[PDB]
């Protein structure tokens, strides 16, 4: 909850609309960071609802504690651990 | 009957009828994608 | 991250999918020094 | 406030100042003196309605039997040649050669053709050979596909033949029921493809009959989920095999029967009529119990109608479900006992439930089953339906092989406007001794071929007519096969809010203002019976801005080839034209000398109508270089003219000497006039001269005649026409272009009106305001309106400046009133070929309203006072004699500060008429004639389920 909260929620549309570029969604950079959309014509910006459709983020104690629990029965971390390599660095997450 | 709500897939692991149940339920028993199985639940009864 | 992908395949995540990731017919990224005309060379079949 | 003697007194001096102004400036009465002072290079000839009625409809008839006998030459031979097949399954070997469109094999062999460009073509064709277009969702190569390949090649002879008989010929294409298509003359096929040959409307209109088909849709709860979009996607993809002649409608049932739409009942299913079920359609839910005893009897019900027009033939009920257990033995055995109505049943989506009741339901009523589990299967299930429904037509035999027409359509090939000739073709192997008949009971396909409506506009020649008078054919149906509002652009419905594949099928009714006679007369042009009648009408201008009336008579005969029906609109003073007798050459050659570019200096910047005056000279829409080209190709040609005529030629040259006296003798005696700017003379001939040539560039009307909105509104009034310029800066029209006025000239050779022209004047406005003034008074307004509300001056600068606008977009509140007091009258009308920007939810086609006004009573004088609320105007209204303006002075807006919504007069974007309470009245029409349903020989035996 300290850590990161609210960071998955930048994902790639297209130029001046609200439809999404990849079919799979994945956020970008929370400040610069991360991973950057670099396409003929994208930008990101806040406004996804997130991953798993907003189930698994650390924005709310339910949340982050549902999501702990996924992680420690070994099932769909390394998703998590991926999403925040997206959204955040690249050196912190790993640690987590 | 609550997993039709995609409206662009169809899903495997459903509780529509006894087999079906029985079978999603042991795959949640092993563990394996246990959680694809409880988003799809969640987002059954609206979502997050 | 060879490490980091090891500790995956050993906490057993998707480890069939990344074994038939690394089959032979892959192609290379454009940084190696690869003899020019056959870019989907890299990959064993020593991956299984 | 003046008296109205005053007022009216005020008037008759500057009535006179601008009826005299332009009865001398332009010359209106020596045009008059020129054309009555030789009477002898000319002649008067009569111009019978009766004749060229009778005449045109038999060239059109001898065009559509052309065609006809093409089609019968075309369907023999592919019969014959199919039945000589021995279905090879090896082509390795001997591959089949062939030219595959829409290109840069397991046994097939490619073609590179020549693809020489041809005029009346607008693509690269080659007459060697006979292209092959087959759909991408079908893999050529295959044993079917292959098979179907050798024996259309036979058809290529054919296709040559036919050409060589008659050489203006456009498509002629087969559509096979495998799905390629083999057209002739070879050209390439023009995002990705999605065309397919069995679902266009000329297919479909072969493969069966007209039908009466009804949806039923399962809206119960285990069709929620993907299953129900696939069934919505299937049911709009289904609607799409549905022509004019079809009657829909969509019902659902979930433990209760009900309509989804507003209709109750079948409905013609035109473009309007199914995009209200398409709509509806994408809007329903899925929820409750399943009741197949309650959704079949209400379907049964709805058939047995007949209460409306239907199409008394083919009675189809069309289930959209998943899958039951439910029978309902006891609902067929009530209600189709003898099997009059045939049952198809689809069983839509990825689920695991019973499918014996619904194939069961398939062929105990003489239907097919079909299965839909992904989107990939919505395009081709939801047409093989009609296979099934052209059982009965093979086994008719030859009695079924009448040729049949579709409605106005665009051509795949990008061609225009074309209408298609229709005969299928059937599986006779072994009929000669009548041994196998299993598979003898399904169409090889459908012959086409095509005709543009240019070929029969070609065929009705409208220059020996006044621009008022035109032709116009009718379909059965009532659209307009022929009419001069009918544009190459496809028919819009509603408001196009985002966030050509339909037929142009526009109603006679809506093509021109609907009138109480015109229905009768329509009514009357349905049903094939001849006939004429003179009658008032009410005129829209060629621009959609002015409403004019005047007598109209209409002639109309039975094409009696075809169903189709030919009238002619003619109107008074156009029963007798200006035929030029004139062949000596010393005569011609100093006419022909006034067109020259550089003589422009003393004769006037002079036009020319691009008209095919002559075969060889084309046009060019431009008039620079066509004059150019036309004056340098009479010189260069012998008067003889072996190819094309001298009739179009010698009227366009017995006007040029006729404006040539006109700009000489008169027009530069008065080089320079104080009120005048520009002189213009509009000929039938085709010519417009202004003599100003640095006034010439200034001219923006069209240069054909017959297309110039002023020409056609003088000729209908018997005096002088004031034209409003445009507004918003369309081009440079508010000072240096002047106010537009124009007046018809009248002869009378022996007693028999004729208006061969017309002449008027730009007044300059700069100079006109002057003696309007004799300034920005703060008290009153002083404008001056013409017929149809726009603004010609006012007398306070700033409305000046906004000139030629509506006055109610400037002065709501006055305009609002003078429509109430019966000083303007007004119809709305609906432009079903029009493109507007896109709302909320480039540009799209929408269905645009217009409104035009026009002097309803015959009073001059008017007076009242207009009340908006805790204040009072007082107005006077008086009519200009021998034109049509109307002057009325006002006090001025600040007075009293009250202002209402502005009165909007424009092209406004709208969605009517409502099609729900059309419906229950709907426009007279007739059916085909011929049915081919319920034979008894029709085996019906392969239900859905014997092949799976
Ligand atoms: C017009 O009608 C005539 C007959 O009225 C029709 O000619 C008939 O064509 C069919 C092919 O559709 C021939 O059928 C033969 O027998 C079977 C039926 O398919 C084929 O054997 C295999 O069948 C399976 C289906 O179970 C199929 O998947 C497979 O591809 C087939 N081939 C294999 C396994 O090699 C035969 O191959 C097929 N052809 C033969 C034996 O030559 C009928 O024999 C034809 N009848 C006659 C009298 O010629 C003709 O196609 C119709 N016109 C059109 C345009 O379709
Ligand atoms: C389906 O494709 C087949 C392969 O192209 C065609 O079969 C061949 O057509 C050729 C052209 O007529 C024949 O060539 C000549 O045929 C005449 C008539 O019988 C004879 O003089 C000889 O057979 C032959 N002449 C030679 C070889 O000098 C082939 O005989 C014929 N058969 C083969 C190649 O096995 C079919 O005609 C075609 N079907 C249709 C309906 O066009
Ligand atoms: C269409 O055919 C009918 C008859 O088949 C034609 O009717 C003719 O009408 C005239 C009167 O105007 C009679 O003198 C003729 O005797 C009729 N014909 C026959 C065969 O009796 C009709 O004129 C035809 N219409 C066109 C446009 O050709
Ligand atoms: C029109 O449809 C109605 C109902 O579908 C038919 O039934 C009659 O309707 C009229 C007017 O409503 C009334 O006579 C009776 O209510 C109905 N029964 C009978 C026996 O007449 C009706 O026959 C159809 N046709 C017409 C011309 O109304
Ligand atoms: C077009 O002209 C006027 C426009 O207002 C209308 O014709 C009048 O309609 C009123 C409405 O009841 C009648 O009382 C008048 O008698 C009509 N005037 C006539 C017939 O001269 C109408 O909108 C249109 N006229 C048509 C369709 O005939
Ligand atoms: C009342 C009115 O139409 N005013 C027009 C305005 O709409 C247009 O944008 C402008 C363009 O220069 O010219 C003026
Ligand atoms: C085709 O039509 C023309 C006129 O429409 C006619 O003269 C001719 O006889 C018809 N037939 C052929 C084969 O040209
Ligand atoms: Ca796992
Ligand atoms: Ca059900």
């Amino acid at each position: 909850l300290e850590l990161f909260i609210g960071k998955m929620h930048k994902t790639c549309f297209f130029a001046d609309s609200d439809i999404v570029a990849e079919e799979d969604p994945a956020p970008c950079a929370f400040s610069g960071n991360g991973r950057q959309c670099t396409a003929n014509g994208t930008e990101c910006r806040s406004g996804w609802v997130g991953p798993n459709g907003g189930i698994t983020n650390f924005d709310n104690f339910a949340f982050a504690m549902l999501t702990v629990f996924q992680c420690i029965t070994m099932e769909g971390w390394t998703d998590v651990l991926y999403w925040m390599n997206d959204a955040m660095g690249f050196e912190l997450p790993w640690v987590y | 009957g609550k997993f039709n709500f995609d409206e662009t897939q169809t899903k495997r692991s459903t509780f529509d009828n006894f087999p079906q149940a029985l079978l999603t339920v042991f795959q949640i028993l092993t563990g394996e994608d246990w959680n694809a199985v409880m988003y799809d639940g969640i987002m059954a009864y609206g979502g997050p | 991250q060879a490490v980091l992908l090891l500790f995956r395949c050993a906490t057993g995540e998707a480890w069939q999918e990344i074994m038939l990731a690394c089959l032979p017919g892959k192609l290379c990224d454009p940084e190696s020094d690869y003899n020019p005309g056959e870019e989907y060379t890299c990959g064993s079949n020593f991956a299984i | 406030f003046p008296s109205a003697v005053t007022i009216k007194s005020w008037v008759d001096k500057m009535q006179e100042d601008l009826v005299t102004l332009a009865k001398t400036a332009s010359g209106v009465n020596q045009l008059v003196d020129i054309y009555e002072k030789y009477q002898d290079l000319y002649t008067v000839e009569p111009n019978n309605a009766r004749q060229l009625v009778e005449i045109a409809a038999r060239d059109i008839e001898k065009l559509l039997s052309n065609r006809s006998k093409a089609l019968v030459r075309l369907a023999l031979e592919a019969e014959k040649v199919q039945a000589a097949h021995q279905w090879r399954e090896d082509f390795a070997s001997n591959e089949v050669v062939y030219y595959n469109a829409k290109d840069d094999e397991p046994g097939s062999q490619r073609i590179k053709p020549v693809f020489i460009e041809d005029a009346n073509f607008g693509r690269q064709i080659s007459y060697q050979h006979a292209a092959v277009h087959i759909p991408t969702d079908i893999y050529e190569g295959s044993t079917i596909v292959l098979n179907e390949l050798n024996w259309t090649s036979a058809l290529d002879e054919v296709f040559k033949k036919n050409r060589e008989e008659d050489p203006s010929l456009l498509w002629q294409v087969f559509g096979s029921a495998t799905g390629l298509a083999r057209y002739y003359p070879a050209s390439p096929w023009v995002k990705i493809d999605l065309y397919d040959v069995r679902r266009r409307p000329w297919y479909i209109q072969g493969a069966a009959s007209p039908k009466d088909m009804l949806i039923l849709v399962d809206v119960s709860g285990s069709v929620s989920g993907l299953t129900l979009k696939l069934i919505r996607t299937s049911v709009s993809e289904m609607l799409e095999t549905l022509s004019d002649d079809d009657f829909v409608n969509v019902a659902s049932f979930n433990s209760n029967a009900q309509d989804v739409s507003c209709f109750q009942h079948l409905v013609q299913a035109n473009v309007r009529n199914k995009k209200v079920l398409k709509d509806a359609v994408n809007n329903i839910t899925a929820k409750g119990i399943t009741d197949y005893k309650k959704g079949f009897s209400f379907a049964f019900e709805q058939l047995l109608n007949y209460n409306v027009s239907r199409a008394n033939c083919n009675k189809i009920i069309m289930l959209f479900t998943d899958g039951g257990e439910e029978r309902a033995q006891e609902i067929f055995n009530k209600y189709n006992k003898d099997k009059k109505v045939r049952v198809f049943t689809f069983s839509v989506g990825q689920h695991n439930y019973d499918r014996g009741p619904i194939q069961w339901m398939a062929c105990e009523n003489k239907g097919y089953y079909y299965e839909i589990p992904s989107i990939g299967a919505i395009r081709i299930n939801t047409q093989e339906y009609l296979d099934v429904l052209g059982r009965p037509m093979v086994l008719a035999g030859d009695k079924a092989k009448q040729v049949q027409w579709t409605n106005v359509y665009l051509d795949a090939l990008e061609l225009g406007l074309v209408i298609t000739g229709t005969l299928p073709v059937f599986n006779i192997t072994g009929q000669f001794e009548n041994k196998t008949n299993l598979k003898n009971q399904l169409i090889l396909g459908v012959m086409g071929v095509d005709v543009s409506l240019e070929d029969i506009k070609r065929l009705t020649p409208r220059f020996t007519l006044c621009p008022n008078g035109y032709y116009f054919a009718i379909d059965p149906n009532g659209y307009v096969l022929l009419h001069p509002n009918l544009q190459p652009k496809p028919i819009g419905v509603g408001i196009p809010t985002i966030n050509s594949q339909e037929p142009v099928t526009l109603d006679f009714l809506d093509a021109e203002l609907e009138n109480d006679i015109k229905v009768e007369i329509r009514n009357k042009m349905i049903d094939g019976e001849s006939g004429e009648k003179t009658f008032r009408t009410l005129v829209k201008s060629q621009d959609e801005r002015y409403i004019d009336k005047g007598n109209r008579t209409y002639t109309w005969t039975p094409v009696n080839g075809t169903d189709y029906s030919l009238a002619l609109v003619l109107p008074t003073y156009s029963f007798y034209y200006i035929k030029a007798k004139l062949e000596e050459t010393i005569t011609q050659a100093r006419y022909s000398e006034t067109l020259k570019p550089d003589n422009f200096e003393e004769s006037g910047y002079t036009f020319i109508a691009p008209r095919d005056y002559c075969n060889d000279l084309k046009i060019s829409d431009n008039n620079t270089e066509f004059l150019l080209n036309f004056n340098e190709f009479i010189d260069r040609k012998t008067p003889n003219n072996p190819s094309c005529n001298a009739d179009l030629i010698n009227r366009v040259l017995l006007d040029a000497g006729f404006t040539n006296e006109l700009v000489q003798n008169y027009w530069s005696k008065q080089k320079n006039i104080k009120g005048v700017k520009a002189r213009f003379v509009v000929t039938d001939g085709g010519i417009t001269r202004v003599y100003p040539k640095e006034a010439g560039e200034n001219w923006q009307e069209n240069p054909e005649t017959y297309e110039d909105s002023f020409y056609k509104r003088s000729l209908d009034n018997d005096n002088y026409v004031f034209t409003a310029p445009y507004f918003n800066k369309s081009g440079p029209g508010a000072y240096e272009s002047g106010i537009m006025v124009s007046k018809a000239v009248e002869i009378y050779i022996q007693g028999k009106l004729l208006k061969p022209a017309v002449v008027g004047i730009k007044i300059d406005v700069n100079s006109w305001i002057e003696n309007f003034t004799k300034r920005n008074s703060d008290v009153m307004d002083c404008v001056i309106l013409d017929d149809g509300g726009f603004l010609l001056m006012a007398n306070h600068d700033d409305y000046t400046n906004q000139i030629g606008r509506f006055f109610g977009e400037i002065d709501p509140s006055l305009m609002r009133h003078l429509v109430n007091i019966s000083v303007y009258a007004f119809n709305k009308s609906y432009d079903y070929q029009s493109v507007c920007e896109p709302g909320a939810a480039s540009k799209q086609s929408c269905i645009t309203e217009q409104t035009q006004y026009f002097f309803d009573n015959d009073s001059k004088s008017f007076s009242g006072v207009l009340d908006c609320g805790n204040c009072s105007r007082i107005f006077h209204g008086e009519k200009l004699m021998n034109t049509n303006l109307i002057f009325i002075m006002v006090e001025s807006k600040g007075t009293c500060p009250c202002d209402t919504r502005l009165l909007i007069q424009a092209e406004q974007t709208s969605d009517g008429p409502n099609p729900c309470d059309m419906v229950k009245q709907p426009r007279y029409r007739k059916g085909p004639d011929v049915c081919f349903d319920n034979n008894v020989l029709e085996d019906y035996t392969d239900c859905g389920g014997v092949s799976g």
